[PDB]
């Protein structure tokens, strides 16, 4: 299965909310990740399953979703959330990565 | 045969809101959903194992026509008892106090938090039987798991 | 050659099914397309999938086979199962018959919700273990025609081994999704 | 016009029996066709007046035509032929004439 | 239903050269076309079933290839004993369908 | 708990490369490894998964054969070898920590992602 | 309508060389027998259960014709229960590793000879499950053989 | 499925004197009717259940036409296990010793009065079995229920 | 049931292996026995079952068969092996014997 993310990028000024939707191919019930990779930094679990935060991770994000369609939502986007987020299905094998989205 | 069905899912199980009404997400505890997989008499885990059933069938297979009454005829008795509401069926012929699967009653514990296999609520007249006449029943309930408490 | 606990070896075992003859029939796989169901290491039914059909008429002689008994009954037991099993069969003109002779021959035109969906569904439940490679279930396969002929046996399925699980199941959901065609049965 | 057809050898069951015409003049064309069972195909051109008959004690088969007319004088041939339906490739071959 | 029409019909070759016989249908077929030699006076002999495949004995020198509509027999070299009528057919179900067929000559 | 992938290394083209990450801080026989490439400027791209228990390896499409995975259970350490190098080959190497999907009969399949990540090692041809 | 066949003969049940491919005689104890008279959900059981019917059959009453569906149509329910099979094809649908009725693992005491009740080997797209993909289950097995030891 | 019938009434159940022939009433403790809720292969238990059910329709139903074939239609499965009566008579069919549901036996003890649950009498070549051919079923009896009451 | 031992004498030297045939009326499924009796001494129990031996019994002695037909083999036949060997069924009242057979 081919997921994609609809907006590839993400020009958004600190203070508000940022939403990033990810679509699957096929049907992926609750099996979904979001990771985070910082400008020259190895990527880190953000959300493992549909809607569960990792440990460590602040309230900030939050996964929804399920079937196919997920989104990802920043309340309080800082300086910190300026990576690149990866949408990752682990459903069934292959493993599948997202094109990812710069949010800058 | 009996149902084969097995309980999703630490252990318990838990009912979100869509499954009651008026009512937010309720979970049970591993000690209480462990009795729905030798009971052949308990009508909350019949109705429960049902939902789990609805649950998966949407979340895995297709959903098209929603003519799916080939799936339910063919999987009915994988997930409940005939005979239970056999016997409730009886139990309403011969004017007796019967149970239609709406309302269940269970026991919490206040501070531990630990709760029992919830009981349907009996029905007169079209009405619920009040806590009094069957409060007995209630006591019972609580002895046993008092006894579940000793070890 | 891993040990789990410190204490605890795993070892496997598998079961022999083809000694189960003589009491039960046994269902396994050849190919994609032919399968079998035995009886005793005597007699025993093939089950195809084609594209090409053997009966052209539109007729089931249903009553005229039983009036002369000449076929097995074991094999016309089954195939009655078989029959009976399938849910919500409506199109009586989709199933050809040929009992001349002692013989049995059926054949089930697949040409959803229809009538070969249904026949898909008892077919995959009757041949469990190995008829999933031509896959809410909606069932839809390329091919037109399914065969029902009488066989000797032989040593014919190598793709699963005989089993006698399908038709064990297929026993319990027997009259189960049958049509009602007269006021009065 | 009666034509009878017996086979040399191998299996009567699973093959088609049919028969062909080759007119003075014209091409091959396919008039009939049977199995080891009762099933039969014919040429919508000439179905109302043919019959083909089968008896697999002797493993014998049989064309029968009414009505004969003098255009339709030709070349009969009895043929068996094999019929593939069991992977997509599929081929029909008159095997033996 | 389903028609064959071949598109060469009289073909006068010279003897030791490729003669590529095409023959089509009305739409998509079933069953893949198998080509037949019929000499003259004698009974047809079966040279290529499933379009691609060779019978019992059949020269190398006969290749057959095509898919969906179109289908082609090709014969490598020409010989004095392989000028005759060729045929394509297709069976579909109960319903044998030949060619006009197509001719070749010295 | 982190995961050290030995720093990184170049080479010219043609030649095999070998990149080891060993594990700390946890028991190495209850979790696989997962290797992910990432070429420079381009997203995650998926290699391949190999359990410690056994070995079993699950490869990815365009990887069988190029890539192979090798574990080392005495050392907890999980190595990657790629045989031939491309111009395209050029890319950022990564360790993760996965757990093997586990079924049982009574029950339901339970799926796990990548929980940590060691840091990258680039190969540039 | 549960089953009610009872296993021949310390306690134990021993498959015998036929019942088993690529094998030699092989025997477990009572305590993993025992559980085969309690439980409606293990295929082991109801497998085991066929071939001692089969045995029995054979060996009490005659030949003829070996056209003895009769006997296995009578007989059906007392021997296995077919929501097992029905739940495993619902599996087998849900696209969910399923219960192919043909391998078996179990635990064996390295010393002591002890045996678990053997659970059947799942299979995924027709291939079987390698036990790297349900180490857990064998863990909890494992959990289950050491607590009765405890008892 | 399976029985849903629970028996009436501390917590055992006595046959009255019409329930038996050439006998008076029996009381039978709640030691020994709280297995007849759980085990599937009991002939007593499916018998008492017969009985049970018998004697609540005649109180609580009307009589007339004595066409009560329905009721007994509807009630067959809740009340007996038919794959019970189904080995009884793939037993006769082996010629093995076999019940027909006609006569019982149990052990009293005689200070303390307690009883096991009676198992029913077999009967080979048409005739009640000595009690010499099945001692050891009641030996394997009194010592499960002397376990029983030693916990 | 009537059971019969079809070869009632077997003239061999000590050394080699002895076979000795019982054919059963009806059905005996495993339930055969097999004894020893010595020259003017009371029989012993040598076979119980279709191919269990007796405590103390040497392993020379061999039962095989089921059903209708039985044979029981000595591999090594001692001196002190040479007695008469009786036949005896006991799956259904009465028990019946067999005319016995007289190994020399
Ligand atoms: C098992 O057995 C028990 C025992 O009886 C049985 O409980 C009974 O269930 C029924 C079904 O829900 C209950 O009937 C409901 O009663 C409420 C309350 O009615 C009071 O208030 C109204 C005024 O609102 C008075 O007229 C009335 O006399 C009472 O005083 C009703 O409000 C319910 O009707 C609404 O819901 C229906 C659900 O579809 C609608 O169809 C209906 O039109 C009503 O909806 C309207 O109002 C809504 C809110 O304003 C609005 O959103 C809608 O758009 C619409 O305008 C309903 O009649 C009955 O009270 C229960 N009896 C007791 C003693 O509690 C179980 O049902 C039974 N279970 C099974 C599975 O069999
Ligand atoms: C549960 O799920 C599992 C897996 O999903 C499934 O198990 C599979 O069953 C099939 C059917 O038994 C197995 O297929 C067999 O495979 C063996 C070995 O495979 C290779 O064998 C040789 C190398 O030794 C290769 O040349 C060959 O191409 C295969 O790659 C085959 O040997 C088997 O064929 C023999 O047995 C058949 C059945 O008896 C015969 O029909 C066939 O002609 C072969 O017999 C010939 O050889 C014999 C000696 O080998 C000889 O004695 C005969 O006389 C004859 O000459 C067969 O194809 C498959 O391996 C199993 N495993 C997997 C992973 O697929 C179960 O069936 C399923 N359970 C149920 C109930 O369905
Ligand atoms: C699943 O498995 C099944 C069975 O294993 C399989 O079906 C089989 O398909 C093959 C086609 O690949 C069939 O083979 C043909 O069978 C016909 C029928 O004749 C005999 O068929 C059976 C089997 O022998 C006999 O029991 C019966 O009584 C018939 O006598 C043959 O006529 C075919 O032979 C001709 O073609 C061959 C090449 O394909 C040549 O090698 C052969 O010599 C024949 O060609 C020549 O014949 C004449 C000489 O005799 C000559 O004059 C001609 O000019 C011509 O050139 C061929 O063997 C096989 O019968 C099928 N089996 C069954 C039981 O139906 C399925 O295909 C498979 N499914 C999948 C998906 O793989
Ligand atoms: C499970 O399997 C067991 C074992 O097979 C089976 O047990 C048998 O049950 C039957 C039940 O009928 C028993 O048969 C009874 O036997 C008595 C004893 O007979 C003696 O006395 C008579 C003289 O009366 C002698 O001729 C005889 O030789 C014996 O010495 C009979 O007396 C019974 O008949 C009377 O009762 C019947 C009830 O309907 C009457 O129809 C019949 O006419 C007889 O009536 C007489 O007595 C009445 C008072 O009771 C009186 O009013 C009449 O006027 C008349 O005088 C009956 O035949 C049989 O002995 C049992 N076998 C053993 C070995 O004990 C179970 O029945 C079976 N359970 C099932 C199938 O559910
Ligand atoms: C589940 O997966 C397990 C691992 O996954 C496999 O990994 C490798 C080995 C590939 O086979 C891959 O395709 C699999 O996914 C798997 O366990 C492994 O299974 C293989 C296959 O049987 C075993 O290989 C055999 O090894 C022995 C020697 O064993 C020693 O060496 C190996 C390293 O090779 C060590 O890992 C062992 O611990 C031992 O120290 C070989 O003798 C044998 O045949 C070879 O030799 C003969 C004769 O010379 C040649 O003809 C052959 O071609 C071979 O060269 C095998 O190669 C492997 O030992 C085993 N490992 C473990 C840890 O168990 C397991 O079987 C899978 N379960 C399933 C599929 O149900
Ligand atoms: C069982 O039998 C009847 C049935 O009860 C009635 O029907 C049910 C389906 C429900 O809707 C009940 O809520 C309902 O009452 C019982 O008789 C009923 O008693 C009540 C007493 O409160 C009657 O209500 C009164 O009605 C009068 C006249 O309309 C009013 O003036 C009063 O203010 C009050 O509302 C009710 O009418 C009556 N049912 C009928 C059909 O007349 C009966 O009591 C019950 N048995 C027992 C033991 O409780
Ligand atoms: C059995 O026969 C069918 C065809 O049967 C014909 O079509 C039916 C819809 C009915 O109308 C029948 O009466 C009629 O005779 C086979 O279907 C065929 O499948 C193949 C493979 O999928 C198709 O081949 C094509 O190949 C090209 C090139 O790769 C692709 O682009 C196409 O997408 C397609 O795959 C072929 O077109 C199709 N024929 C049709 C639709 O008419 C069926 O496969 C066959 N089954 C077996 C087992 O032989
Ligand atoms: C699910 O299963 C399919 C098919 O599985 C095949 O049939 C089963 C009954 C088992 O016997 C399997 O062992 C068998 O593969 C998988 O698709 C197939 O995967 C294999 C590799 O796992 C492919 O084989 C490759 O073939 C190429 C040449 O084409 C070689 O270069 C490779 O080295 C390798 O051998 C095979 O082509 C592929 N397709 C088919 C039709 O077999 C499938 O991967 C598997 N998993 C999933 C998620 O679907
Ligand atoms: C049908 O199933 C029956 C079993 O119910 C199979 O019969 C069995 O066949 C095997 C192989 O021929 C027999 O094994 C033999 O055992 C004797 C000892 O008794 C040994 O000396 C031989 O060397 C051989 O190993 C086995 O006894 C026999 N069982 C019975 C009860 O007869 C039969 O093979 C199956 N048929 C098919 C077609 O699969
Ligand atoms: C298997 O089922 C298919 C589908 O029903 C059968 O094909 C159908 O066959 C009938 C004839 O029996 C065709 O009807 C004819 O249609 C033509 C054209 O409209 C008309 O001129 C004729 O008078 C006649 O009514 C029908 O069109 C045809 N349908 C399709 C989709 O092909 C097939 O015959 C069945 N197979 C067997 C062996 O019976
Ligand atoms: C049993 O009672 C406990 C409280 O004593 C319930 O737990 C509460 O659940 C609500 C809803 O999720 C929470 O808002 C409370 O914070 C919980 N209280 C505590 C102390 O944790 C529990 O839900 C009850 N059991 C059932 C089955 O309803
Ligand atoms: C299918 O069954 C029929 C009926 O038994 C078989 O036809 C008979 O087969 C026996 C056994 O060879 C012959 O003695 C009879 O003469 C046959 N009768 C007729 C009318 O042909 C038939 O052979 C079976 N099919 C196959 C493939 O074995």
């Amino acid at each position: 299965t081919t997921l994609t993310q609809s907006p590839a990028t993400l020009s958004v000024s600190p203070g508000e909310t940022a939403t990033l939707s990810c679509r699957a191919s096929q049907n992926v019930i609750n099996n979904l990740a979001w990771y985070q990779q910082k400008p020259g930094q190895a990527p880190r679990l953000l959300i493992y399953g549909a809607s569960t935060r990792a440990t460590g991770i602040p309230a900030r994000f939050s996964g929804s979703g399920s079937g196919t369609e997920f989104t990802l939502t920043i309340s309080s986007m800082q300086s910190e959330d300026f990576a690149v987020y990866y949408c990752q299905q682990y459903n069934d094998w292959p493993r599948s990565f997202g094109q990812g989205t710069r949010l800058d | 045969g009996t149902f084969t069905w097995t309980l999703s899912d630490p252990g318990g199980y838990c009912l979100t809101r869509w499954m009651l009404i008026e009512a937010e997400l309720k979970c049970f505890g591993n000690t209480a959903v462990a009795k729905c997989n030798e009971k052949h008499d308990e009508e909350f885990c019949d109705m429960l194992r049902l939902f789990d059933f609805n649950k998966q069938a949407i979340q895995r297979l297709k959903a098209e026509a929603q003519t799916s009454i080939q799936l339910i005829n063919k999987a009915v008795n994988a997930l409940i008892n005939d005979q239970l509401i056999m016997k409730n069926h009886l139990r309403d012929i011969m004017g007796i106090p019967y149970c239609n699967y709406s309302k269940y009653w269970y026991l919490n514990h206040t501070t531990t938090g630990r709760t029992s296999l919830p009981k349907c609520w009996l029905v007169s007249n079209g009405s619920y039987l009040n806590e009094t006449h069957f409060s007995d029943d209630i006591e019972q309930q609580a002895d046993n798991m008092i006894t579940e408490m000793l070890q | 050659t891993s040990l789990y606990k410190g204490v605890y070896e795993l070892q496997t075992l598998e079961l022999n099914m083809e000694t189960l003859n003589m009491t039960m029939p046994l269902s396994c796989t050849k190919n994609n397309s032919h399968h079998y169901i035995m009886v005793g290491n005597e007699t025993g039914l093939e089950l195809t999938l084609t594209n090409t059909s053997i009966i052209n008429h539109k007729f089931c002689n249903l009553s005229d086979a039983h009036k002369k008994n000449l076929y097995d009954h074991a094999l016309m037991s089954i195939i009655s199962t078989f029959h009976l099993s399938i849910p919500n069969f409506n199109q009586y003109e989709a199933m050809s018959c040929d009992f001349n002779g002692g013989k049995i021959s059926v054949q089930y035109n697949l040409s959803c919700g229809t009538v070969a969906n249904g026949v898909l569904q008892t077919f995959m439940r009757m041949a469990w273990g190995g008829s999933y490679i031509a896959l809410w279930d909606c069932i839809m396969t390329s091919y037109q025609y399914l065969i029902i002929q009488n066989t000797t046996w032989e040593d014919h399925c190598q793709f699963s081994r005989p089993s006698p699980i399908g038709y064990l199941g297929l026993l319990s959901q027997r009259t189960r999704d049958i049509y009602i065609s007269r006021r009065l049965l | 016009l009666s034509l009878s057809c017996t086979v040399d050898g191998e299996s009567f069951n699973g093959f088609f029996w049919t028969w062909i015409r080759q007119p003075p003049g014209k091409g091959l064309e396919w008039i009939g066709e049977i199995n080891h069972l009762a099933s039969t195909g014919y040429n919508p051109s000439l179905k109302s007046r043919v019959t083909i008959s089968v008896d697999t004690s002797k493993n014998q088969f049989s064309l029968k035509l009414t009505s004969v007319t003098a255009a339709d004088t030709a070349v009969y041939y009895c043929a068996r032929g094999y019929s593939y339906g069991f992977a997509w490739p599929n081929y029909h071959y008159l095997d033996v004439w | 239903e389903i028609v064959l029409t071949q598109s060469p019909a009289t073909l006068s070759l010279s003897p030791g050269e490729r003669a590529t016989l095409s023959c089509r249908a009305s739409q998509s077929v079933s069953s893949y076309l198998a080509w037949y030699q019929h000499k003259p006076g004698q009974a047809p002999r079966l040279l290529i079933y499933g379009a691609s495949k060779r019978a019992t004995g059949i020269p190398s020198r006969f290749s057959g290839s095509g898919s969906g509509t179109d289908f082609s027999l090709t014969i490598s070299s020409l010989e004095p004993e392989d000028f005759a009528v060729y045929y394509c057919q297709h069976r579909s179900d109960w319903r044998t369908t030949f060619g006009q067929g197509t001719r070749l000559e010295i | 708990v982190q995961l050290v992938q030995s720093g990184a290394e170049v080479k010219k083209p043609g030649a095999s490369v070998k990149v080891s990450c060993k594990a700390s801080g946890y028991t190495f026989t209850k979790y696989g490894i997962s290797w992910v490439r990432q070429a420079p400027g381009q997203g995650l791209e998926w290699m391949g998964w190999i359990s410690a228990f056994n070995g079993y390896t699950r490869y990815g499409q365009r990887f069988q054969g190029k890539v192979t995975m090798t574990t080392d259970t005495s050392t907890n350490t999980a190595s990657l070898e790629v045989r031939t190098l491309t111009s395209n080959d050029t890319a950022v190497y990564y360790c993760a920590r996965q757990y093997p999907d586990q079924y049982s009969s009574s029950g339901w399949p339970r799926l796990f992602a990548m929980d940590v990540w060691g840091q990258g090692t680039t190969v540039t041809v």
